[PDB]
RNA sequence: AUGCGAAAGCAGUUGAAGACAAGUGCUUGUCGUUCGUUAAAAUGGCCU
C-alpha cells in the first residue's frame, strides 16, 4: 500500500510491527523494507541473509547489518545460528565485497576453533590468497594512477 | 598626511586618462599655499619595471616628510622608494618581500 | 600482445604513433571489470602509465578525466578492502596450524 | 624520498651510483612491506582470538 | 573503552552523563544508547517497564542534555523534544525547521 | 609468538581482559600495520621510476 | 576554488561588455572597471 510505504520512508516505526513483519513481507516492498526501517533483529535479518533468495540481498542485508550492529553482537548471533548453512553460505562465497568480506571476517569469529573441514578450507586459503594478490596489484596500480652535451654533432640545415 | 599635519600627498588618475604615464602623485600644503607639486608616477618609477609586473608597479603606502623633501613610496612588490622633491629623484630601499 | 616485452615493443610502436582509444577502452574494461583475474590488461595500464604519464595529463580534459576519476574511485575502494583480507588470511593460517597440530 | 624521486629522474638515469642506491631502496621497501603485512596476519589472529 | 566498527560515519554526535556518574546518553544519529559506566554496555531491565536502552528520534541529534537527573532534552535536527526518565515518554515537542 | 599463539590459545580465550594482558603486543602490530599503506605507495612510486630508467 | 558529504568521495564550474598597452584596420596581454553564475620576480628574510 502506499502508506505502508510511506511509513517504511518514516522515521520511527514503534515497536512489534519491526519485531514481526519480516515473516509477513518474506520483492518491492521487501527492498523497500530492507533499504529502509529503523529497527531489524539480528536472528531474523540473519535467517534472511542465510537463506539462498540471493537478489543481491547479500550485499544489502550486509550493508544493512554492519550499518546498524556491532561485532560482538553478530558474533553472538551467527555462534547461536546453525553450522551447516555457514558451510554452504561460505561455499557460496569461494564459488562466487567489503561487505561479504566482513561477513566472512564476523562468520569465522563466531566460528572460532573447532567446526574447519579441511578442502573446504583447502578451496578457502586458495581463494583468499589470489584475491589478495589481485587486491595488492590493484592497489599498486592505483598509486600509479594518482602519480645538453653537444661534444661533436655533424648536422646540416636547410637554408 | 604628513605627521604635523600641514601636508598631504595623494594620487590620482586623470593623468591616466591623458597619458600612457598613468598615476600622479600630488603633493598639498594644508594651512598656506607654500607647497605644491604633481608629477607622474612613470617618472617616479624605473625603466627596467616596465617589462615586469602590476604586483612591482603597484604602490601600496606613502609617507611625506614633515618638510616635504622626502617622499617614500612602498610597492606592492616590497620595494620602497624615496624621491627627493627637489631635483625628484630616487633612491631604493629593499627589504620586504611581501607587500 | 602477449608477452610483456613484446607488450613494452608494441606499446613504444603505440607512442610513436591510438593511445588515447586504448587507454579509453581499457578504463572502461577495468571500471566494469575491477576483479578481473587476467592480469595482462592490468599490465598494459600499469606499462602505459610508467613509461607516458605526461602526455596522458597534457592531451584532454574531459573525456579523459571522467572516466579517470571513476576507475579512482573503483581502486580506492580496493586499496580499502586490502586490509581485513590480509587479517581473513592470517587467521585461516592460524586455523591451518591448529589443524596440523592436531594431526601430528 | 618520494619527492627526491619527484625531482631527480633524468639525473637518476644519467649517474649509476643513485641507480644502485635506488636498488637497495627498493629490495628494503619491499622487505619492510613483508614485515607489515606478516605483522597484520598476527594482528587478524588476536582479532580471531578475543 | 567501548569501540565498536561502524560502516557508517555521522559527523553529529553527543553524549550526557547524570550526576551520580552511572547512567551515560551517548546520542549517535538518530539513537541515543543508555549506558552503565561500569560495563559501558546496555543497561538492560531486568523488569523491564518499557524504559527501552536505546531510543530513535525523527531528526539528527545535534544536543542532548539531562536538566537534571530527571528530564532529558533533545535538540534533533529539525525539532526539540523533552523527554523525562522517571516514565519514558516524551512530554513536550517545539518545531523549530522554518527556524 | 606465532606458534605461542597456535598451541595455547584456549587458556587465551579463556582469560577475560586479553588486551590488559597482551598490551604491548597489541600496540607494536598496530603501529606496524598501520605503516603498511605509505610503504605501498613509496614502493609502487619506486619501483615506477626503476622500470623507467631500467627500460632503456 | 561552489554545494552535499565522513577524515573518502559525489555532483558542477573557466560568460560577456568596456578600457588600455604592445606588435601588425587585425593578434595577444593587462584592469586601483562593470554586469551574470552555486565559482614568481624588481639580489630582496626576523635586533640587542
Amino acid at each position: 500500500p502506499k502508506t505502508l510505504t510511506f511509513l517504511l520512508t518514516h522515521p520511527l516505526f514503534p515497536l512489534s510491527r519491526t519485531r514481526n513483519l519480516l515473516s509477513l513481507l518474506r520483492p518491492r516492498l521487501f527492498k523497500q523494507a530492507i533499504v529502509t526501517c529503523p529497527n531489524l533483529p539480528l536472528n531474523e535479518l540473519l535467517e534472511e541473509l542465510f537463506s539462498i533468495r540471493n537478489r543481491e540481498l547479500l550485499l544489502d542485508i550486509s550493508f544493512r547489518i554492519l550499518q546498524d550492529f556491532t561485532r560482538d553482537s553478530i558474533k553472538q548471533e551467527m555462534k547461536k545460528l546453525s553450522k551447516l548453512d555457514v558451510q554452504n553460505f561460505i561455499e557460496f562465497i569461494t564459488s562466487g565485497s567489503t561487505q561479504l568480506f566482513q561477513l566472512l571476517s564476523l562468520v569465522l569469529d563466531s566460528i572460532g576453533l573447532f567446526s574447519l573441514e579441511g578442502a573446504l578450507l583447502e578451496n578457502l586459503t586458495l581463494y583468499i590468497d589470489k584475491q589478495v594478490e589481485i587486491a595488492e596489484r590493484n592497489t599498486e596500480l592505483w598509486n600509479l594512477i594518482d602519480t645538453a652535451l653537444p661534444t661533436y654533432t655533424m648536422e646540416y640545415l636547410d637554408i | 598626511i604628513s605627521s604635523n599635519g600641514k601636508l598631504l600627498a595623494h594620487m590620482c588618475k586623470d593623468v591616466s586618462t591623458k597619458d600612457h604615464e598613468h598615476k600622479s602623485i600630488s603633493v598639498v600644503s594644508l594651512f598656506d599655499d607654500s607647497v605644491n607639486l604633481s608629477f607622474p608616477l612613470g617618472s617616479i618609477l624605473s625603466s627596467q619595471t616596465q617589462s615586469l609586473s602590476y604586483n612591482t608597479r603597484y604602490v601600496s603606502s606613502m609617507a611625506i616628510d614633515n618638510m616635504g623633501q622626502q617622499l617614500a613610496v612602498g610597492f606592492a612588490s616590497g620595494v620602497i622608494s624615496i624621491v627627493s622633491l627637489a631635483d625628484l629623484q630616487i633612491r631604493l630601499l629593499k627589504w620586504h618581500i611581501d607587500s | 600482445w602477449t608477452e610483456p616485452e613484446i607488450k613494452k615493443f608494441i606499446l613504444t610502436k603505440i607512442n610513436t604513433v591510438h593511445l588515447s582509444k586504448i587507454f579509453l577502452t581499457i578504463s572502461k574494461s577495468i571500471t566494469q571489470n575491477p576483479w578481473n583475474e587476467e592480469n595482462l590488461l592490468p599490465l598494459w595500464l600499469k606499462w602505459l602509465l610508467t613509461l607516458k604519464s605526461g602526455e596522458l595529463n597534457s592531451i584532454k580534459d574531459k573525456h579523459t578525466k571522467k572516466n579517470c576519476k571513476h576507475l579512482k574511485s573503483a581502486l580506492r575502494s580496493s586499496e580499502e578492502i586490502l586490509p581485513v583480507l590480509l587479517g581473513i588470511q592470517g587467521r585461516l593460517e592460524m586455523l591451518r596450524r591448529q589443524a596440523k597440530l592436531r594431526e601430528d | 624520498v618520494a619527492v627526491v624521486l619527484e625531482l631527480y629522474g633524468n639525473t637518476l638515469e644519467s649517474s649509476p651510483v643513485l641507480q644502485e642506491l635506488m636498488i637497495d631502496l627498493k629490495t628494503k621497501v619491499r622487505h619492510e612491506i613483508h614485515k607489515s603485512k606478516e605483522a597484520q596476519r598476527i594482528e587478524g589472529m588476536l582479532q580471531l582470538l578475543t | 573503552i567501548s569501540l565498536p566498527n561502524f560502516n557508517h560515519f555521522s559527523n553529529s554526535v553527543s553524549l550526557a552523563w547524570s550526576q551520580d556518574g552511572s547512567l551515560i546518553f551517548h546520542g549517535f544519529d538518530d539513537k541515543l544508547q543508555i549506558l552503565d559506566f561500569d560495563t559501558f554496555k546496555k543497561f538492560e531491565s531486568l523488569e523491564n517497564t518499557k524504559t527501552v536502552s536505546e531510543f530513535t528520534l525523527d531528526s539528527e541529534i545535534q544536543t542532548v542534555k539531562l536538566i537534571n537527573d530527571t528530564n532529558l532534552i533533545v535538540a534533533t535536527r529539525t525539532t526539540l523534544n523533552a523527554i523525562n526518565l522517571l516514565r519514558g515518554q516524551v512530554i513536550n515537542s517545539f518545531d523549530l525547521y522554518p527556524f | 609468538v606465532k606458534w605461542c599463539l597456535i598451541i595455547h590459545g584456549g587458556y587465551l580465550v579463556s582469560i577475560p581482559n586479553l588486551m590488559s594482558t597482551l598490551s604491548s603486543l597489541h600496540s607494536t602490530l598496530k603501529r606496524r600495520s598501520d605503516l603498511l599503506p605509505r610503504l605501498l605507495a613509496l614502493d609502487a612510486r619506486l619501483d615506477c621510476t626503476i622500470n623507467k630508467f631500467k627500460t632503456l
